[PDB]
């Protein structure tokens, strides 16, 4: 019924701790966990029930030699989270040896955790992809979780490995990654590391300081993708029911993310619509077409305009589609967030199945195969060598994204009635 | 009332140029059942953005012309509609002629959107100076030229004359009596009654020949010299036709002075 | 498999044409505001198949 | 739906600044961009739809050595508009060649704008002649816009250049122009630097300042024949319905402008209307007639006694005309141009094909025959002599404008059944 969280690697780790402390200020909770006169919320989502009705988030840090993570832990929000779940090489094969070796302790630290949740709903997954140690192990720790639970979702929060030029075995280990991302996962929410600094380069003049920035946008955009489950509203207050609709097929399972406002420094629903469709309000960078679309919008809106505004948009006629399908975008509401003083108060949130990301798969696959033809940039390790002898995995993995690609675009297709 | 002028005398910017351009790509099914013209209108107020009031939205549309096919009769009414607390003033046999207003408005941009066509289809000929294309458009231009200054006439006296009266009126028999009076004067000035009744017949002839030229996109070059040829005579005909109805009006004087400034 | 999982698919897929098409019938004389209809199935396929004139 | 507007130019960017402060001065919107409670008007011409629901201006600059082009920009209006449209040798072939070699980024600007508005209606270019790089690379993007464009009206504003005497290539610039003017665009509408000059010189005693009130004369002319699109009348609130009446012919398709205001420091229809035929208030400078004319009214005028005057101007017969041809003077009356203090309110604006134009492309022509005779007057260049080697091209529209001569004056014959 509970979901427990998990954050994996080094930038996952701080993208988690930013996502905690996001936490800490978006309910009316004290840095050491305790629940106030200040918090009526649901607390049976991402809370472990810790013991004095102190409703302590779950924080499962796992990690190979950690740096960061010391940094987190001198904090004060470290007090917020410790029920012991914290535990104390840039290549895909490293990573996979490294959770291989160590996979019963942390499987123990898995198994405690799970015991102690009163019952399970899924993992979700709280990484940044190319965070050294953080890839490869990332894939081997997905398929342990979709080994050991089947009957269990799996959420994987991940960026998009490419800051347009240092690691050269990225493509390698996004293309392996993808290849566990298809079959050991349900749904998978892809960021850009591209449109996100694109972005930031749009609403200020920071280059230096991004990063830190893009981390603030990856919290609230975690926020509020999980808003309708921590706070009481009707629909998708369940995973399950929120994942369901946008997903035709497990291989096309990769959802676009968008965000209305741009700076944080009345706004009526025909606004907002239209503004989410707008490929600049995308955070993710020939013919390609959402199979599905789905909003969230939290804010000072009326709920009985929405469907003016619908209306307005289906007479518009704005976005193509998959043309064979009886898909629809899905209008979907929640509560404005309490208990914190915000600004811009209308903000949404979409999750879309495009076709759209296999053209950046397609550029990936292209990298891969101009760095595999001239092969002196997978930087010859002696993991990379003992994990495949000849190297085959990546060709299999090439294989397996090369049919995604196909089905990509037989589901562009209006005949994709077989599969192709 | 200064809400109706909006919405059934089309005084509203790219309202007309939109409602029109997409109702005459029709004429067949289409434009008959209630899905499509139940949809136009609500593309056509949103493009013109002056619309998307209550006095143009839940108000009842139908169409008096189905399209079967020249065409010289545009097609889609619009109604007002009235009930009891509006219904002591404003008469439910003038809101009938207010769609018959609107339905003349709507004909008269049938004549600017079908010579639009055909200098549509002859602009992909060229820019050059081919023979075909030149001496073919000259056509073209005698009948835009009619056009504009017939609509130049209506555009006056439906819109500004008659328009004048009962405005200067809003500055329990009466108030009836001055409504009816002013759309009887705007239907007057119109030259659809039966006073002026032959003045506006020689434009349907006018007309037939207007879409016969439209209809041919030039081997038929021959054809469409032709229809010109029997659109210049009617033309010359009807010069003598209205000079000799000022001898029945003064309001008519105005038409004879738009269609020529001097010129036999 | 992928051949009698086609077999228990097409049956149900044919039943829900026909129960599917029926209730759009039956959509299309309820009103008001057309708005039901048209957010129902709002992607212009299967929006009503037994279509009038 | 939405008309592209293009400043060209270094003198064409100073008169479209002019007419873009013109514009934020006429209509209720601040130096920002911003819609304000003074703003109802129709904003969907030369609006770009900006993202604010704040109605900007679409200011799209194109040039090369820009230096005027900087004053523009540090000025209050350049936060009006910016949603960078603005980019950064007095011969034809000069600018030929510039407008040739950058053709493919400023018409990627072109097709930016294209597809950041809703749709398309025109291309309006706001342009003075004899800007020394501005021609030339004028006649080279009208032929890009017309090759690219040709389901589309072009419509050009322009000077005629001479103001009575150094640029002495400017009859081969203006040669050559004319020559792409009657070939790739629908209509021009073309001023006098002559007669403005004499009109200034006739209102005050100004020669050195009399540039600046030109420019004043030019926007405001520019704002009247766009305030019936602008501002919601009943015709001609489209191009093309107010493009079709005056050309009977699309070689005889420049129209002279005039203007019933005199000085800027009741007044009844007829007054106006006999003032607009008087060739004193036309502000361009043998038997030559008007093909048609036609005229907006935009003031303190009733609509009734139009019918009245017009009784009266047709049997004073006071002009004479086309004499074998249904053509008429057409009237036409729009709004008084409101949200804004103007004295002297009421101001009338002809355009009219007249065969007088020929006079002047005679004159141009002979200046042409004069310095073509003695050669030492088109300043060689290596641009001249690249562009065409044995210099033809000025001889081929030098034959085009012959026979736009020889149309212009069977046009003023009686007989011109047969083309001639």
């Amino acid at each position: 019924r509970e979901i427990i969280t998990l954050q994996l690697g080094q930038c996952g780790n701080q993208i988690g701790f930013e996502f905690w402390k996001q936490l800490c200020a978006e309910h009316g909770i004290s840095p050491e966990g305790i629940v106030e006169e200040f918090a009526t919320d649901r607390k049976d989502v991402f809370f472990y029930q810790a013991d004095d009705e102190h409703y302590i988030p779950r924080a499962v840090l796992l990690d190979l030699e950690p740096r960061v993570i010391h940094s987190i832990l001198n904090s004060p929000y470290a007090k917020l989270y410790n029920p012991e779940n914290i535990y104390l090489g840039n290549n895909w094969a490293s990573g996979f040896s490294q959770g291989e070796k160590i996979h019963e302790d942390i499987f123990d630290i898995i198994d405690r955790e799970a015991d102690g949740s009163d019952s399970l709903e899924g993992f979700v997954l709280c990484h940044s992809i190319a965070g050294g140690t953080g890839s490869g192990l990332g894939s081997y720790l997905l398929e342990r979780l979709n080994d050991r639970y089947p009957k269990k979702l799996v959420q994987t929060y991940s960026v998009f490995p490419n800051q347009d030029e240092d690691v050269v075995v990225q493509p390698y280990n996004s293309l392996l990654t993808l290849k566990r991302l298809t079959q050991n996962a349900d749904c998978v929410v892809v960021l850009d590391n591209t449109a996100l600094n694109r972005i930031a380069t749009d609403r200020l003049h920071i280059q230096n300081p991004s990063f830190s920035q893009i981390n603030q946008l990856v919290s609230t955009i975690m926020s509020a993708s999980t808003t309708t489950l921590r706070y009481p509203g009707y629909m998708n207050n369940d995973l399950i029911g929120l994942i369901a609709s946008l997903i035709p097929t497990p291989r096309l399972h990769f959802l676009m993310t968008g965000y209305t406002p741009l700076t944080t420094d009345k706004t009526t629903v025909l606004d907002v619509m239209r503004r989410l469709l707008q490929p600049k309000n995308v955070m993710v960078s020939t013919n390609h077409c959402y199979i599905a679309i789905l909003n969230i919008i939290q804010g000072e809106v009326d709920p009985t305009q929405v469907h003016k505004s619908l209306q307005r948009i289906r007479e518009r006629k704005l976005a193509n589609f998959i043309p064979w399908g009886p898909a629809s975008i899905q209008v979907a509401l929640s509560r404005k967030s309490p208990y914190l003083p915000s600004a811009h108060r209308v903000s949404g949130l979409m999750m879309a199945n495009h076709t759209s990301i296999s053209s950046l798969f397609e550029r990936t696959c292209r990298q891969y195969d101009k760095l595999r033809k001239r092969e002196a940039f997978l930087e010859q390790f002696r993991k990379e060598d003992m994990f495949k002898d000849n190297f085959d995995e990546m060709d299999t993995s090439r294989e397996i994204v090369q049919q995604l690609i196909d089905e990509y675009h037989a589901a562009t297709r209006p005949d994709y009635i077989s599969w192709g | 009332y200064e809400a109706l002028r909006h919405f059934l005398l089309m005084e509203d910017g790219e309202f007309a140029q939109s409602l029109s351009d997409l109702l005459f790509e029709k004429l067949p099914g289409e434009l008959l059942n209630p899905l499509v013209l139940n949809s136009v209108l609500s593309k056509a107020l949103q493009c013109s953005l002056h619309g998307d009031t209550p006095h143009a939205s839940n108000l009842s549309l139908a169409l008096k012309y189905l399209p079967e096919v020249p065409d010289v009769l545009s097609c889609l009414e619009l109604r007002y509609k009235v009930d009891w607390p509006l219904n002591i003033v404003i008469t439910e046999g003038c809101v009938s002629k207010y769609s018959g207003v609107f339905s003349f408005l709507l004909q008269l941009k049938l004549m600017m959107w079908a010579l639009k066509d055909v200098c549509f289809h002859l602009k992909r000929t060229a820019m050059a100076g081919s023979v075909q294309f030149r001496q073919l458009q000259l056509f073209k231009h005698e009948m835009q030229h009619f056009v504009k200054v017939i609509q130049g006439y209506i555009a006056n006296q439906i819109l500004h004359v008659t328009w004048c009266e009962f405005r200067a009126r809003l500055a329990l028999e009466e108030i009836q009596r001055a409504h009816a009076e002013y759309l009887h004067k705007a239907v007057f000035r119109g030259l659809l009654t039966e006073k002026a009744a032959p003045v506006m017949n020689v434009i349907h002839s006018i007309f037939s020949l207007v879409l016969k030229f439209r209809s041919q996109l030039h081997p038929n070059f021959a054809l469409m010299q032709q229809s010109y040829n029997t659109f210049k005579y009617y033309s010359h005909f009807l010069f003598k036709v209205v000079t000799k109805l000022v001898n029945r009006q003064p309001h008519l004087e105005d038409f004879l002075l738009r269609i020529n400034f001097n010129n036999y | 498999l992928v051949s009698g999982f086609e077999a228990t698919i097409n049956k149900f897929d044919k039943n829900f044409s026909a129960h599917l098409l029926d209730l759009l019938a039956r959509l299309s004389i309820y009103s008001g505001m057309a708005s039901v209809i048209s957010r129902l199935d709002f992607n212009g396929f299967y929006t009503e198949r037994l279509e009038r004139l």
